[PDB]
RNA sequence: CGCAACCA
RNA sequence: GCGGG
RNA sequence: GGGUAAGUUCCGACCUGCACGAAUGGCAUAAUGAUGGCGGCGCUGUCUCCAGCAGAGGCUCAGUGAAAUCGAAAUCGCUG
RNA sequence: ACCAAGGGUUCCAGUCCAACGUUAAUCGGGGCUGGGUGAGUCGACCCCUAAGGCGAGGCCGAAAGGCGUAGUCGAUGGGAAAAUGGUUAAUAUUCCAUUACUUCUGUGUAAUGCGAUGAGAGGACGGAGAAGGCUAAAUCAGCCUGGCGUUGGUUGUCCAGGUGAAAGGAUGUAGGCAUGUAUCUUAGGCAAAUCCGGGGUACUCUAUGCUGAGAUCUGAAAGUGGUUGAUGCCAUGCUUCCAGGAAAAGUCUCUAAGCUUCAGUUACACAGGAAUCGUACCCGAAACCGACACAGGUGGUCAGGUCGAGUAGACCAAGGCGCUUGAGAGAACUCUGCUGAAGGAACUAGGCAAAAUGGUACCGUAACUUCGGGAGAAGGUACGCUGUUGUUGGUGAUUGAGCUGACGACAGCCGCAGAAACCAGGCCGCUGCAACUGUUUAUUAAAAACAUAGCACUCUGCAAACACGAAAGUGGACGUAUAGGGUGUGAUGCCUGCCCGGUGCUGGAAGGUUAAUUGAUGGGGUUA
C-alpha cells in the first residue's frame, strides 16, 4: 500500500512510497533486456525539441511481448517484476515449449498463473483474444487498434476500457478519457485491469526525487524578459495578456486537434 | 584566473586541419585564398 | 442599426 | 451598395 | 499603551484603508536563512583621548631606471 | 617524489660575458663547440566497441546541398606477458648480472573428426553500510660492530650505527557461490545440433563442484620475537534500498555447408622469431595557459616520526630550499602587529572593525511544536605530576607467561595559572518576508528575485497534441489519458466571497452580409 516516512529532516516529511510485497528482488532476465541512452529532448538538428528533459538514472529498456502471437500455447506465470520505463509492472511468462516473454501484467496476476492467447483461449485475466470473442461489458486493457500492430491503448499503471457491444464489423468502447470509439472486430484486447493501480497515490516530497526521473525545471514564462516569452515584461509583477505558449498558441480551452482522416471513428467526444 | 586558450593538439587538427578544410566546400575556398595570397603554412 | 466598399 | 426599423 | 533620563525607528492596540483582500491567492505557522528592523548579557582602543613598543616602507649612500602631462615662461599678496 | 596534457633540447661537458637576467656576475634555462634518449614484457600502433562523425545504393532539395541503410571510423572504456641489484657527466622494468614469463612460426612423434557471416553461455558492470581474516608499514626487544665523552657523572637498568631480499614456481587454508547425478523425452532457440531451454522418473543434501586472501616450502659480522596496524588483498564478495544500475571482440559449447585419410584439431621434443614509433628534460612550474624568470590557474598518484579522532595542528624525517638589488639610519606619515590606567557603545547610518566564546566527561535545560525538534538551548562542576590499591578488553609462550587498550577510587606534591603552547561554538528576547536543501547578474546587486515538493485549469485517442526542419525526416516515445504538452500558484493549517456587461474561448444555426468562379441581360465600335 502507502507507507509515510518520519519528519527527521524537512525533504522526508512529504514522502510518500507505493510499497509492493511480491515484487521480484533480483535482476531481470538478461536475453530481454537491452540498452537505452538518454536524448535531452533533442532531435536530429541537435535543437531543443522537448524542454525540461534531462538527467536521471541509467535505465535499460525491457523488450515487452505487446502483439501476443503465440496462440494456443499456454504459459505460467513465473514473477512480476519493476520495469523503469512504465508505471506498470510486468510479468516474466515461461510457455510450455520452454520460451520466454515479458507482458504487462494484469492486476490479480501473481506467480504461477495460466495466460492463453487466441481466439480459443478462456475468459481469464491475462488472456488475449480478439474483440469478436469478448463478452459484452468486459474490461479490458492492450487494445490495438491496427491489425497484427500491437496494444496501443490502456497501457499504463491502472488503465483499462470497457467494451460497451458490437455492431456491423466495429466494437463500441469507451476509453479512460471518457471518449467512446470504434475499433474492428478483428483487433485484439486482453482481459482485466492493468496491474499498479495506487501509482498516482505516491508523493515526490522534493525536488531531487523529479531530477531522478529526468525532469528538468520548468521557469513561469511570467518571469522572463519580452524578448523569450510573450508574458515576459513589466515593473513587478504583472500578466496584462491572455495566456499563452512560448510560441504563442492560446493555453485555456482553445482545441488544437486538426486530424480528418480519423474523425468517423470518434462516436462521442469526451467534452459531450 | 583561467584562460580561454587551454591547447589540446588532437582537438586542433579536427577542428582546423588540412582534412577537416578539405571535407566541405568553404574550406577548399579558405585554402584557395591562402594558396592565392601566398601563405607559407596552409594549415594550423 | 449590422455586413461589405475610393489610391484627387 | 446590400438588408433594416 | 510598553520600553529609555530622553525613542521620526521597534513592539501592542485603535480604524479616519489618499490608494488591503482571498491561487498576479488571504490570514497564520514548528524548523531553516553569510535575509530586513528593534532590544539585552558578556566583551572590548569603536569612543572620552590617545601612549609605548615590534616588523615593512619613508629618509641617506652605491647600482639600474619608468609614468600621465606639457603654446612658451624672467610662474608673489590685496583691492578693482 | 612521480605520471597525463602542453612545451620542444631547456638535458650533460668544455669554453665566452657584448646583449638577455629588474644590481654585479667569474654564474645561468644566455652565446659558441661537442655529446646524449638502447624494450617480445612500459606506452603508442594493433583487435573491439560508446556518444558522435562519414556514409555505396536510397529518400529529399532552384543549384550549392540535407538526411539516412549496409558499412567504416571514433576512447575517456574491454583485449598476452619481468622482478631484484649494479653501472653513465648525462639512458635505463630498455644496458649488464641473476632468476622468469607470454605468444607465434618451422621440423618432427603419437592420436582422430575438424569445421560459421548461424544459435547459446560468458565478458556484464548501481548507491550506501558494515563485520571478519590477512598483508604492507611503523615501533620496541634481542643480536653484531664501534664508543667511554673539552664541564659534575657515565663498564652500564649506558650511547650510536646496522640488522627483516622481489617477481616467479609447488602445495592448497580461512572466506564466498550453486543441491548435484545417470536415463527417457522434447508446440522453443532465422535451418541443424550430441549443445542451451522445457518437461518424466529414480538416486542424493557432514554430497557434489566452482572460486579464492594469507601462511609454509622453493627462488636464497649479525640477520631473530612481540605490539600496533591500513585508504591495500579476500572483495567484479556479503547485507540493504529504490531512483533499478554500457556495448562489442578476445574466450567457451554446438552443429550447418566443406573436404574427407589429406587437411584441420591437441599432447610433446627439437630449432628459431616478436616488426615499427615514443623514451632526454620541465609538473601547485623560471620550461605548460596568463605580453614578463608574473604572489593567479592546471587532471591523477605516493606521502614517515611525537602527540592527535584526523590527510586538522605545532615541531621534525627522507628530500629540497633561503624566493637575482644591497648597506645604513631608526623623523612626520602609511601599512601589518602586540600591550595599555579609570570608564565600557558615550563611537557610528549601523557594535563596522576588534575584543570575546572555544576540548573531553558528567550534571542540568524554557516557551512553542508539524512531536522529529527547538537543544551544544540557557547554566554548572572536574581535569597537572607522584605513590599505593582495584575492576575489566585484546593477543597469546610453557590453564595461562610477556606486550598492550578503557575505567575507578584513595593518599601526597608543586605553581598566578594544569584544556597548559598550536588547535578550538559568543549567547538570549520581540518582530516583517520567503516553508525548507538548492540557483542567479564571469568583473559594484546572493536577495524578499528564480526553482521546488504539493495544488488547479486546459489541450492531446496515437501517423497524438507540441517542437525542429525547405523537404526527406527527427525529438515527444521504442511512451499511450495514473501518459504526454502548455499556463498559473507555491510545504503545511484554516480557507478561497460576488459579477459573463467588455475582450478571449467553447457550443449553436434559422436569417442578413460577403471572394474567386459563372455570365442573363443591356449599351457602344467597325461594314455588306
Ligand atoms: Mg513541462
Ligand atoms: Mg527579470
Ligand atoms: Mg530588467
Ligand atoms: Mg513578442
Ligand atoms: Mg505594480
Ligand atoms: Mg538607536
Ligand atoms: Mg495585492
Ligand atoms: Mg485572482
Ligand atoms: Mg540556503
Ligand atoms: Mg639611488
Ligand atoms: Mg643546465
Ligand atoms: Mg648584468
Ligand atoms: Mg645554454
Ligand atoms: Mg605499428
Ligand atoms: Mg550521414
Ligand atoms: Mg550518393
Ligand atoms: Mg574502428
Ligand atoms: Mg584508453
Ligand atoms: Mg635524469
Ligand atoms: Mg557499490
Ligand atoms: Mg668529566
Ligand atoms: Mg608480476
Ligand atoms: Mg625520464
Ligand atoms: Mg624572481
Ligand atoms: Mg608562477
Ligand atoms: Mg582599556
Ligand atoms: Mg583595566
Ligand atoms: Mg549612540
Ligand atoms: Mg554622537
Ligand atoms: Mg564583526
Ligand atoms: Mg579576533
Ligand atoms: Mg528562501
Ligand atoms: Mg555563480
Ligand atoms: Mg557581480
Ligand atoms: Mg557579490
Ligand atoms: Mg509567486
Ligand atoms: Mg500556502
Ligand atoms: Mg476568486
Amino acid at each position: 500500500p502507502i507507507q509515510k516516512c518520519k519528519p527527521t529532516s524537512p525533504g522526508r516529511r512529504f514522502v510518500e512510497k507505493v510499497v509492493h510485497d511480491h515484487l521480484h528482488k533480483g535482476a531481470p532476465y538478461a536475453p530481454l533486456v537491452e540498452a537505452k541512452k538518454r536524448t535531452g529532448g533533442r532531435n536530429n538538428n541537435g535543437h531543443i525539441t522537448t524542454r525540461h528533459v534531462g538527467g536521471g538514472h541509467k535505465q535499460h529498456y525491457r523488450i515487452v511481448d505487446f502483439k501476443r502471437n503465440k496462440d494456443g500455447v499456454p504459459a505460467v506465470v513465473e514473477r512480476i517484476e519493476y520495469d523503469p520505463s512504465r508505471t506498470a509492472h510486468i510479468a516474466l511468462l515461461k510457455y510450455a515449449d520452454g520460451e520466454r516473454r515479458y507482458i504487462i501484467a494484469p492486476k490479480g496476476l501473481r506467480a504461477g498463473d495460466k495466460v492463453q492467447s487466441g481466439n480459443d483461449a478462456p475468459i481469464r485475466p491475462g488472456n488475449c483474444l480478439p474483440l469478436r470473442n469478448m463478452p459484452i461489458g468486459s474490461t479490458l486493457h492492450n487494445v490495438e487498434l491496427k491489425i497484427g500492430k500491437g496494444a496501443q491503448l490502456a497501457r499504463s499503471a491502472g488503465a483499462s476500457v470497457q467494451l460497451l457491444g458490437r455492431d456491423g464489423s466495429y466494437a463500441i468502447i469507451r476509453l479512460r478519457s471518457g471518449e467512446m470509439r470504434k475499433v474492428h472486430v478483428e483487433c485484439r484486447a486482453v482481459i482485466g485491469e492493468v496491474s499498479n493501480q495506487e501509482n498516482n497515490l505516491r508523493s515526490l516530497g522534493k525536488a531531487g526525487a523529479a531530477r531522478w526521473r529526468g525532469v528538468r525545471p520548468t521557469v513561469r514564462g511570467m518571469a522572463m524578459n519580452p524578448i523569450d516569452h510573450p508574458h515576459g515584461g513589466g515593473e513587478g509583477r504583472n500578466k496584462g495578456i491572455q495566456p499563452v505558449s512560448p510560441w504563442g498558441q492560446k493555453a485555456k480551452g482553445y482545441k488544437t486537434r486538426t486530424n480528418k482522416r480519423t474523425t468517423k471513428m470518434i462516436i462521442r467526444d469526451r467534452r459531450v | 584566473m583561467k584562460r580561454t586558450f587551454q591547447p589540446s593538439e588532437l582537438k586542433r587538427k579536427r577542428v582546423h586541419g588540412f582534412r577537416a578544410r578539405m571535407a566541405t566546400k568553404a574550406g577548399r575556398q579558405v585554402l584557395a585564398r591562402r594558396r592565392a595570397k601566398g601563405r607559407h603554412s596552409l594549415t594550423v
